[PDB]
RNA sequence: GCACAAGGGAGCUUGACUGCGAGACCUACAAGUCGAGCAGGGACGAAAGUCGGGCUUAGUGAUCCGGUGGUUCCGCAUGGA
RNA sequence: GAUAUUGAAUGUUGGUACAGCUUGUACAGGAUAGGUAGGAGCCUUGGAAACCGGAGCGCCAGCUUCGGUGGAGGCAUCGGUGGGAUACUACCCUGGCUGUAUUGACCUUCUAACCCGCCGCCCUUAUCGGGCGGGGAGACAGUGUCAGGUGGGCAGUUUGACU
């Protein structure tokens, strides 16, 4: 079955229409990617179903209130060190608590997807999990995901990623939402063809 | 280089997988003969660092490519700083195993 | 062509299109010939195949 | 572009006007206060 | 296995599913039908067993103010000298049970997670922290037990023991089903029952009917 | 047509209002244009007053059929739909 | 193409209706602690420590079961750790096997429906058809409804005004 469900969803702000015409499905464990330029509302799209956003035109109705976001630059993120299977996260990638403030940049990605993933989700509105990270912590997301309560709709910019961590795929283009089933690598010989 | 008609937006209004690009054109508008990049390849496109990736290699030298991605540095490496346990490690090969 | 059972036959209505278009157009029995006794003798007429189902002995 | 606007109010919710902005010189939601005939005063009206 | 008891057989039979050497508790659980990833289909309601559950309790109050006064002659061990989380602080055995009364429960709260991982912590969704605090020691001793469900949404109840007799886990049982059907919240999506496995503490689980 | 500004500035603003409208121009009709004034609520102004878009005339199309919003309307016996 | 004529078996991958139960460690640790509640004892001649073999996982640390040698020993609070205690109760759907009943799809195979402008016999002096006996095809085909594509092979029509 379907979660969330979209229909010619659209996004206005002062450069142009980011987004017009958008039909599209979110299911029960579909590993979603979203692929586009970045600035073409690739993480835009994510506040609209998220609701972090009110979209202009176009209705997006979900059934499941969770909606865990884990964003880029979250900009001293909290230290709500509470339900502690985030700190199972926080010791397999090998980083300590202590601070925010003084730690690399490195970490902190690791730090805020940590709390992210474990306050409790059947959807996952992420938006780049794939920066800064080691060859360890990169294979160990997609033991994550393929062993993952339900849904994750990510903004990967990666052909790495997605041949391993991807179903569907919602490549925004020219202010277009079109989706395609199966990976990444064959996606692109569906679009040349 | 990646930009619509957006000649004026606020810098952090802008789409933050811009504001890379903002640092980027900065730099590479007027030639200022050493860079380092501290991890440049992750917030970029498939489209915008593999141009990147490219160019770097027709650079003229003094670079110091932080570099998380293991095909990015494929394209800019020389030598290596492999940090370890207690300090550095400057490789110039893959220097495993203590070549004998 | 009738059905031997029921007064069952081929009817005639109209083919309506989109823009409604009146063709006119026939419609047929399903029959499917077999083996009944209608006399005493088997005699192998038409049937209906409404009147086929669990009603008309073999 | 230039974009048709209604105008709905917030003290009655009724729609009650329409005047027309552009999508770059105005991209926000206009506002304005206006005479809502059900509420019988000015009010602060809404483009919806 | 394959056949699902009666209650009245049920009763007489975890008689029978005494193995060990200590007199055994006969215990129920039941699989419940609601979401627990949602905090709106919860259960936390306890009960009083008619017959009671067979085991001695030391009830140790929070009382504040003049609600100490009534607390020392209901049958509790000891009330405190009105903070002794200094003395719960490196050492502190806790005994049985932990109830509090609504004024300084936020001061023991803001000490940390003493209480947490130890199941004792008072909160008043179950009827544990309020003003009647006689009353509150005189129906845990005889009954209550503080009741909340797990992170996959199931109860578990203490009803009573093997040595009962063949009526008392019955009406135990009954009453805590009719208690789980006043406790049942809004939106319940299908069906309610999933399971029930009456046990003892040593033995294996019989899936009975819950309405016999 | 306009230098008493209708042309220029700045402040404050939403009258680019609601119900109308005596009487006129125009016109085969359908339409189109002007309208003092009244009431309700406002804007500016100390007040007088002016404001129902712009300096006037262009910037647009009937009905039918559908959509949306609202309504002391109807609703195929009655209550709803 | 579906559906109706049009059913008989043998496997298949999903899912239910009844059912089996196993899988669980960041470090500290004597270790593999998923958590919520009771908890100072339980397991043993209807066998404990230990050895060994194998189904099974494994983040290869060590667990899980079953069977076989053994002979009275395991194991729990407390001791330590750290965010949290080890003997039952359930679950968590993370990660399997096996059977019953249907469910959808696919492959074969059968024959009794249907078909035979195949043979022989009779009705019968008949290249009709039709009864019987074989043979062949055979759930197809044909045929009826429903549907999509294709379709100038055919049909009704349109193909403006000023000048
Ligand atoms: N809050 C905003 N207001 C106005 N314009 C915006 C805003 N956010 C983004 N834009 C414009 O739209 C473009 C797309 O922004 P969007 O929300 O898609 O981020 P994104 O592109 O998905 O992030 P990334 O660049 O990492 O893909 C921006 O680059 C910017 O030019
Ligand atoms: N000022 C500081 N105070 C405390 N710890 C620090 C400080 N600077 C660095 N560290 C520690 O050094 C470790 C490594 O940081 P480093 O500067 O190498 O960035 P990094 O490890 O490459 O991470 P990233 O790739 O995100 O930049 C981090 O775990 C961080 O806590």
């Amino acid at each position: 079955k379907e979660i969330v469900t979209l229909t010619n969803v659209s996004y206005e702000v002062k450069d142009q229409t980011v987004f017009k015409h958008v039909n599209a499905s979110v299911q029960q464990g579909d590993i979603i990617g979203i692929i586009g330029k970045n600035g073409a509302g690739k993480s835009t799209l994510l506040h609209l179903i998220h609701n972090d956003l009110a979209p202009a035109q176009g209705q997006i109705l979900r059934k499941d209130i969770k909606l865990a976001l884990v964003e880029q630059e979250t900009a001293a993120y909290s230290f709500a060190d509470q339900t502690p299977a985030e700190k199972k996260l926080l010791e397999k990638w090998h980083v300590p608590l202590r601070d925010f403030h003084q730690l690399s940049g490195g970490e902190k990605l690791k730090a805020r997807l940590a709390k992210g993933l474990s306050e409790d989700a059947d959807l996952l509105l992420l938006d780049q999990p794939t920066n800064h990270l080691d060859e360890k912590s990169l294979q160990f997301l997609i033991q994550q995901l393929k062993h993952y309560n339900g849904t994750v709709i990510l903004v990967s910019h990666d052909r790495y990623f997605l041949d391993e961590a991807a179903t569907k795929i919602w490549s925004l283009e020219d202010q277009t939402l079109i989706e395609f089933k199966g990976n990444y690598s064959g996606y692109m010989k569906f679009r040349e063809k | 280089g990646f930009t619509a008609a957006q000649w004026t937006e606020p810098i952090k209004h802008m789409s933050m997988g811009e504001r890379v690009k903002i640092k980027l054109m900065a730099y590479i508008l007027e030639e200022k003969d050493v860079l380092i990049l501290d991890q440049p390849t992750n917030h970029l496109d498939l489209p915008s660092r593999e141009q990147l990736e490219e160019t770097l290699s027709q650079y003229s030298g003094t670079l110091l490519a932080v570099s998380h991605d293991r095909y990015f540095l494929e394209k800019t490496t020389n030598s290596k700083l492999v940090i370890s346990n207690n300090g550095i490690e400057k490789q110039l090969a893959a220097a495993a195993a203590a070549a004998a | 062509r009738k059905c031997v059972i029921t007064g069952k036959k081929t009817t005639a209505g109209n083919n309506r299109s989109h823009a409604m278009n009146a063709s006119k157009r026939t419609w047929g029995a399903n029959l499917q010939k077999v083996r009944i006794l209608v006399n005493g003798k088997p005699k192998k007429v038409y049937v209906s195949a409404r009147a086929l189902k669990s009603g008309k002995v073999e | 572009m230039r974009v048709n606007i209604t105008l709905a109010c917030t003290e009655c919710g009724e729609r009650n006007y329409i005047s027309k902005k552009n999508k770059r010189n105005n991209p926000d939601r206009v506002e304005f206060k206006k005479y809502c005939p059900r509420d019988k005063k000015s009010t602060l009206h809404r483009e919806t | 296995r394959s056949k699902a008891y009666d209650v009245s057989e049920a009763v007489a039979l975890v008689k029978k599913t005494n193995t060990a050497k200590f007199d055994a508790t006969v215990e129920v659980a039941f699989r419940l039908g609601v979401d627990p990833r949602k905090n709106d289909q919860q259960i936390r309601g306890a009960v009083v067993l008619p017959n009671g559950t067979g085991k001695t309790q030391r009830v140790l109050v929070f009382a504040k103010g003049e609600k100490a006064k009534e607390a020392e002659a209901a049958g509790a061990d000891f009330v405190g000298d009105t903070d002794y989380i200094n003395k719960i602080q490196q050492g502190w055995f806790d005994f049985d049970v932990i109830v509090a009364t609504p004024d300084m429960m936020g001061e023991v709260g803001k000490i940390g997670r003493v209480l947490g991982p130890k199941g004792l912590m008072p909160n008043p969704k179950t009827g544990t922290v309020t003003f009647e605090v006689e009353k509150a020691i005189g129906e845990i001793k005889a009954g209550k037990v503080e009741y909340r469900v797990d992170k996959a949404g199931n109860i578990h109840v203490p009803i009573g023991k093997v040595s009962f007799e063949d009526e008392k886990l019955v009406e135990n049982f009954t009453t805590m089903y009719d208690t789980i059907l006043k406790a049942k919240p809004a939106a319940a999506k299908g069906v309610y029952v999933k399971n029930v496995a009456v046990t003892s503490t040593m033995g294996p689980g019989v899936k009975v009917d819950s309405s016999t």
